[PDB]
RNA sequence: GAUGUCGGCUCAUCACAUCCUGGGGCUGAAGUAGGUCCCAAGGGUAUGGCUGUUCGCCAUUUAAAGUGGUACGCGAGCUGGGUUUAGAACGUCGUGAGACAGUUCGGUCCCUAUCUGCCGUGGGCGCUGGAGAACUGAGGGGGGCUGCUCCUAGUACGAGAGGACCGGAGUGGACGCAUCACUGGUGUUCGGGUUGUCAUGCCAAUGGCACUGCCCGGUAGCUAAAUGCGGAAGAGAUAAGUGCUGAAAGCAUCUAAGCACGAAACUUGCCCCGAGAUGAGUUCUCCCUGACCCUUUAAGGGUCCUGAAGGAACGUUGAAGACGACGACGUUGAUAGGCCGGGUGUGUAAGCGCAGCGAUGCGUUGAGCUAACCGGUACUAAUGAACCGUGAGGCUUAACCU
RNA sequence: UUCCUUGUCGGGUAAGUUCCGACCUGCACGAAUGGCGUAAUGAUGGCCAGGCUGUCUCCACCCGAGACUCAGUGAAAUUG
RNA sequence: CAGGUGGUCAGGUAGAGAAUACCAAGGCGCUUGAGAGAACUCGGGUGAAGGAACUAGGCAAAAUGGUGCCGUAACUUCGG
RNA sequence: GAGGACCGAACCGACUAAUGUUGAAAAAUUAGCGGAUGACUUGUGGCUGGGGGUGAAAGGCCAAUCAAACCGGGAGAUAG
């Protein structure tokens, strides 16, 4: 409705960069440990994107210390400080859920090369 | 304190600058117009009757139209009463806005829950499903036993059985008021409130703490 | 989201490789244990010369789950497997001296500061 | 529950419904008026009227796409050569449901559904 | 499960007190042909709201 | 001329001789922790291993893992392991047929609900002219659990070890209600990939069938594992208990007169239903202000005229729904469909061009398509009517006006 | 085949009245109404493990056939 | 009347095949329909995390599944 | 190129589960299951007769019938 979308558009970020599934991004989040607040980076592959305006989200997957980690970010949350695309991947699908079953050389993604 | 009658616009979220997402319910609260004031002398109890919204003149009946004309207000989509606490004074025709909740911290929201129709005992009363295998014969989601043998010889009143579920009056208590937007007739409460999108809601200050 | 009979990997160097949750502690009829919850475990597989052996009954704290944790802004942090850290049965202190793989900040408490300080990466 | 769901099941499986409405849409544009039950007629609107909207833009892509929905070249030809131009200026609502009596065999509520511009000049062809 | 006593003709009539049919309240009259018809239904000769809609 | 018999499952309900939580007295009660008794039934009161098991033992929890009644509650609700038929075998007894609460392997669990009951949901009439609303609340139901940490305070207490009452704050478990913003599930009505085959003349492109052919994603809706909220505080009267004053009985004495405290029980407070509450309540608003005849002359019958408020019906329908019901709307119209725009999902259509011997690749191109979503739009369908409902509403008395 | 009996000890399990190994105290084994072994075989009995899973924790949604409503036809057991 | 009933005939594509899938020749849509899209029952599909905790018992379901090649234990009556 | 050999359709059988249980059916259906060159299966015809037959033995089978078939008769058996 006109009422709710008006409340949502005034909370949305205006500078979120464009990225596709398959690109490796570096997300910087705010980590509060009391009186301090630093930026912790989280670099990995974008395997899913949910476009819902204010409720948009994307999930990044990375292999950290031998353990696979997926993190779903709320792209318009003030916790997410910045988003930067490192390299652009070339995939055919919109959800790269098959990457969960692959590793090493099997989880490689061709560069989009645009 | 008296309450207000609003409409459930929907649900969204409010991001706090410190990185917290608050699920809110948007309640459109237009001006509530007082249509009748009841007192101990004439009615035996103190209360106000309010209306809200608008209504097409071709859909209001003569009995209803004469009631609104008596008060001098435009016909709304319904009438609701609010018991007056000692010290509250209102005059007929007076309009009440959402800024009444400016300093209210918690509210109770009353609405009509969504209707589930005829519901089984599993859905309506959280009964346990019997075995899906191991010989069970046509008795997977049935309620099982409904009483004892001959000694009572009957089913006790209030037994939990299948029947109509939802579509009834439900009150959620002690919801935090996130934001009161007077100029836009909006009231944002934290959490979820009964009813579907577009249903009427009754918002009162929290009777408890 | 760990319950009884759930097999977990071990995220420390105490010697165990596979443990099985036999009880979710901290409440009657308690069903699941998330990241940061204490569970009773039995050791199903250990290395030949570790500090623990197959068959012992200890306590453990869950540090990684496939179900994941939820952050106050609605984010989720999921892992590829369930992992725990073995604790002394009565002192609730970590048995091993090293921690493998990342952990989350749900463990950020004076009770598990030993684990946070040893973790290679805190999420 | 059924909240906000659309589309009638009509006591058929999915593949039968799709085949039936494909045939019924072909019969409607071939005769420009047919007689069917009222529930079938109301659901037919959501099938045939999108085909007429599609037929307003003649192109090999639209023709093939229309052929995929109807599987009849005689039907596709009439859509793009007759019904397209005939409804070029009308913005939706190309059909009209006229309720009639009840079927003698089963007391089913019957209804006529026709194209709106089925006038006295339709007798030319 | 089956009855233990034969229900009476009185009980049978009480159950059928809701089985009565409801006749159609009133028929509409076409403005052109003056025929009677069910409201919102075409007439027996193919008229509806004063228009020959089917030529049969 | 049959009352299905153990245990389990599901679903319970009551008792109190109380397992936990609450209130107390005594203690061989320092504290912590107990012992015992009194009051108290509001709520709560494990998961597994073994066994047909009830039980029990064991493992590990928990504030606690209460004891009983209810046809050893519950097979026209489930199960069929046990017991309890016919087969077979062992040990044993018998010359033998056979037998053994000895053992062993195998071994058909029917019933479409008339009545009572119960859960829901309507129709009728009533409530005294009719109608539309908003209420009052007699009465009924729901709900009532509790851990841990911190502060008070390492204080009181104690040789030390240890370690509080009372009071406050936070955070959990279990349970309940609501909801779909988030995280997810589903999503045979959306998009794509692909195997076999058949067809559309053929190529190309599509469609059918193969569990939706097999799969990968996924909108709305529904939904839990998702996230909001709940249990109270307070008040009244009390239980056990503790008292004040105080005689009978110069004293003493909580009691006899009188007075004060006192618990999750009781009555309220919170939520829901609720005037068929026939004791049928209240408030507001709206509508109807014609004749005439007959007769046994009355709460009488009849004819003509009149038909209101409103209702129902019909239609378009709904996050309402088995059907009724309930809600919205019916051209003075956004009720549904379509249409337009957007969104979302899928992931770069087809055609053409180019490269390649070719499979294929690249460009046009984030293309094409897109359900239930959002915002618009009278294009289609919601019709002029007709129908029901009337015409000032009994008697008595009392206070008021005439 | 053992009543006492869930004998005792060992193995397996966090926990094993079942299972496997042993002991001999064989209530009441025993040598063609055969004794003890035995590869292969078994819709045979018992037990364990991997895999697998809505069997379950704890159910959710969906697709169909009924149930429900309308029209036509039209039973039955039972019954002072 | 979803049962039973001997013999003969044996197309195409894929396939080891008379299996199976889709078709030819040929023959049929099974003698009540129409709506609706509740509980519940039946027959199916999918499922977060867990993975036998279910249960008398892994009952049922899920899973495995083809061809070629490599490789293959105790034990054995020398064949497995 | 042997085999009461192996896998597996027809065919024969009937281990499990669900459904059905006034059934579609007085024993079936659905999904799995066993045998499938043999102690195999099947057609047509024949033979064995009731204290008798036949029985790879269950008191099984002998026309939906079996610890002594069916039909008629003794017969209105007898019934504390």
């Amino acid at each position: 409705s006109n009422i709710i979308k008006q409340l949502e558009q005034e909370q949305m970020k205006q500078d979120v960069p464009s990225f596709r599934p398959g690109d490796t991004v570096e997300v910087k989040v705010w980590v509060v440990e009391g009186s301090k607040k630093r930026l912790q980076a989280f670099e990995g592959v974008v395997i899913a994107i949910r476009n819902r305006g204010l409720h948009s989200a994307f999930t990044v997957r990375k292999i950290s210390n031998g353990e696979g980690v997926e993190r779903v970010f709320q792209t318009h949350s003030p916790v997410v400080d910045s988003i930067s695309v490192k390299r652009r991947g070339a995939v055919r699908k919109a959800k790269l859920y098959y990457l969960r079953e692959r590793t090493g050389k099997a989880a490689r993604i061709k560069e989009r090369l645009n | 304190m008296i309450g207000l009658v609003g409409k459930k616009v929907g649900m969204t979220r409010i991001f706090t600058e410190d990185g917290v997402s608050i699920p809110v319910t948007v309640i459109e609260v237009e001006a509530n117009r007082v249509t009748q004031v009841k007192d101990l002398a004439n009615d035996g109890y103190r209360a106000i009757q309010v209306t809200t919204g608008a209504k097409k003149a071709n859909r209001v009946t003569k009995p209803e139209a004469g009631h609104f004309a008596k008060a001098g207000v435009e016909a709304g989509r319904g009438l609701w009463e609010f018991r007056l606490a000692e010290g509250e004074e209102f005059t007929v025709g007076q309009s009440i806005s959402v800024e009444l909740f400016a300093d209210v911290k918690k509210v109770d929201v009353t609405g009509t829950s969504k209707g589930k129709g005829f519901a089984g005992t599993v859905k309506r009363w959280n009964f346990r499903t019997q075995d899906a295998t191991h010989g069970n014969s046509l008795s997977h989601r049935v309620p099982g036993s409904i009483g004892q043998n001959q000694t009572p010889g009957k089913v006790f009143k209030g037994k939990k059985m299948a029947g109509q579920m939802g579509n009834e009056r439900v009150t959620v208590q002690s919801l935090d008021v996130v934001r009161v937007d007077a100029e836009r007739n909006l009231l944002l409460v934290k959490g979820a409130v009964p009813g579907a999108t577009g249903s009427d809601l009754i918002v009162k200050p929290a009777v408890k703490a | 989201m760990i319950q009884e009979q759930t097999m977990l990997n071990v995220a420390d160097n105490s010697g165990a490789r596979r443990v099985m949750c036999i009880k979710v502690l901290g409440g009657s009829h308690r069903r699941y244990a998330g990241v940061g919850d204490i569970i009773k475990i039995t050791i199903k597989e250990a290395i030949p010369r570790g500090k623990v052996k197959k068959g012992d009954v200890l306590k453990a704290v869950v540090v990684r789950t496939k179900k994941g944790v939820r952050r106050p802004d609605g984010s989720v942090i999921r892992f590829d497997g369930n992992a725990c850290v073995l604790l002394n049965n009565n002192s609730e202190q970590p048995i091993g001296t090293r921690i493998f793989g990342p952990v989350t900040r749900e463990l950020r408490s004076e009770k598990f500061m030993k684990i946070i300080s040893l973790a290679p990466e805190v999420l | 529950m059924r909240h906000r769901k659309s589309g009638r099941q009509l006591n058929r499986n999915s593949s039968h419904r799709q085949a039936m409405f494909r045939n019924m849409a072909g019969s409607l544009v071939r005769h420009e008026i047919i007689k069917t039950t009222l529930p079938k007629a109301k659901e037919l609107r959501r099938v045939v009227e999108p085909l007429i909207t599609l037929a307003k833009t003649d192109s090999v892509a639209n023709r093939r796409l229309a052929f995929a929905r109807t599987r009849d070249n005689e039907i596709v030809a009439k859509l793009f050569n007759e019904l397209g131009p005939r409804f070029a200026s009308r913005a939706g609502g190309y059909t009209r449901i006229l309720k009639c009596g009840f079927r003698a065999g089963d007391n089913a509520p019957m209804a006529y559904i026709e194209l709106v511009d089925r006038s006295e000049k339709a007798e030319a062809a | 499960a089956v009855q233990q006593n034969k229900p009476t003709r009185s009980k049978r009539g009480m159950r059928r007190s809701h089985d009565a049919l409801t006749a159609v309240t009133s028929l509409s009259v076409d403005k052109t042909s003056g025929e009677k018809h069910l409201r919102h239904h075409i007439t027996a000769d193919g008229y509806y709201r004063g228009r020959k809609v089917i030529a049969k």
